[PDB]
């Protein structure tokens, strides 16, 4: 899977900040999702840079839970993500 | 159509189960080894293990002659598992002893069936040996003769994808990615096919007879997704030896969810032939993937380079 860890680093009642390691190889983008667990939410996601192994999602609710799940787009690969479940 | 993937030897061996694990989807998978250890080991579903006299079961020693030789013993029992394929992928690490001299020896049983057959092999590392690389280049000159197209991935090419702090055992995991991204790249067109889609014919009429070839990929996002993944793909460094002005044909997967473009479309396909000679046979299909959404990936195969 890549990335290989994906924990929350730093937390405010309403946002959270998650940190992957570093890939053995070059990510183009990574693809970041986060919606409704359940609910079919458009989901949304965003993307961030290849370069990143940060990302700031914002704008959550003390409460319900969602899918967090890191996709590593590469050029050299098509592996599987990683994940987690928070409800801050 | 039933297509057949078949990883002959040690590198070859972990790289389909590399595939079996991610899972290709709509394919068959197949271990082919010496050494009967591995086999067990592996979770495949089919291995298959040559050479069970002339070896006892016990590998090639690194040894490419007796890997030539324990394929030699069973062409009927590799005849039996091939018997009904209409394309198969051969899977090896070059350089080493059953997956360098048997897999020419797979590809021409396969062949003679009348099989599409593509190898997909890797050139080792630099850092492996002058004998592991002059091993290579003599096992892929023999499975030059008795292939449709090979795919040639040198793995040293890898390197300028690699971080520093890599260790061997992700250089490798790497270059099974590539391996498998070859087979997958070209599979899911006829297994997902999309609404510009190839058939298998036309696979066939742009990969039969066509010796050497090479691969490149590309993924972007965003408004721009088209036109930067086929550049991406273009200035591959698995494609940046090759001059693809110069190759009889191009075949171009585009992987894709419904929001791909119409224009979109257009433009892979008039970025491909822009660098394309106006003579090639140039195959430009889709493949659909519904969990894709506003990216998209461009997978290249240039075949007959020279
Ligand atoms: N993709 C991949 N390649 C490998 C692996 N191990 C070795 N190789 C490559 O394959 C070459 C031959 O190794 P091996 O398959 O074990 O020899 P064989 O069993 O006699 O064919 C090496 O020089 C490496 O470049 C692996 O786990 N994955």
């Amino acid at each position: 899977s890549v990335p290989t860890k994906l924990e929350v680093v730093a937390a405010t009642p309403t946002s959270l900040l998650i940190s992957w390691d570093a890939p053995a190889v070059t990510v183009s983008y990574y693809r970041i999702t986060y919606g409704e667990t359940g609910g079919n939410s458009p989901v949304q996601e965003f993307t961030v840079p290849g370069s990143k192994s940060t990302a700031t999602i914002s704008g959550l609710s003390p409460g319900v839970d969602y899918t967090i799940t890191v996709y590593a787009r590469s050029a050299y690969h098509r592996r599987s993500p990683i994940s987690i479940n928070y409800r801050t | 159509a039933v297509i057949k993937v078949i990883g002959v030897g040690g590198g070859g061996g972990n790289a389909v189960e590399h595939m079996v694990r991610e899972r290709i989807e709509g394919v068959e998978f197949f271990a082919v080894n010496t050494d009967a250890q591995a086999l067990r080991k592996t979770a495949v579903g089919q291995t298959i293990q040559i050479g069970s006299g002339i070896t006892k079961g016990l590998g090639a020693g690194a040894n490419p002659e007796v890997g030539r030789n324990a394929a030699d013993e069973d062409r009927d029992a590799l005849r039996a598992a091939l018997e009904g394929a209409d394309m198969v992928f051969i899977a090896a690490g070059m350089g080493g002893g059953t997956g360098t001299g048997a897999a020419p020896v797979v590809a021409e049983v396969a062949k003679d069936l009348g099989i599409l057959t593509v190898a997909v092999v890797t050139k080792p590392f630099n850092f492996e040996g002058k004998k592991r690389m002059a091993f290579a280049e003599q096992g892929i000159t023999e499975l030059s003769k008795h292939v449709d197209s090979l795919i040639t991935i040198p793995n040293d090419k890898l390197l300028k994808v690699l971080g520093r702090g890599i260790s061997l055992l992700d250089a490798f995991g790497a270059a099974n990615d590539v391996l498998k991204g070859a087979v997958q790249g070209i599979a899911e067109l006829i297994t997902r096919p999309g609404l510009m889609n190839v058939d298998f014919a036309d696979v066939r009429t742009v990969m039969s007879e066509m010796g050497y070839a090479m691969m490149g990929s590309g993924v972007a996002s965003g408004e721009d997704r088209a036109e930067e993944a086929a550049e991406m793909a273009i200035s591959s460094p698995l494609l940046e030896d090759i001059d693809l002005s110069g190759a009889r044909g191009v075949l171009v997967n585009i992987t894709a969810g419904f929001d791909l473009r119409l224009d979109e479309f257009e433009t892979v396909g008039n970025t491909i032939r822009a660098f394309a000679s106006d003579n090639a046979t140039v195959v430009i299909g889709t493949s659909l993937d519904p969990d894709m959404n506003d990216e998209l990936r461009v997978t290249v195969v240039a075949t007959g380079i020279g």
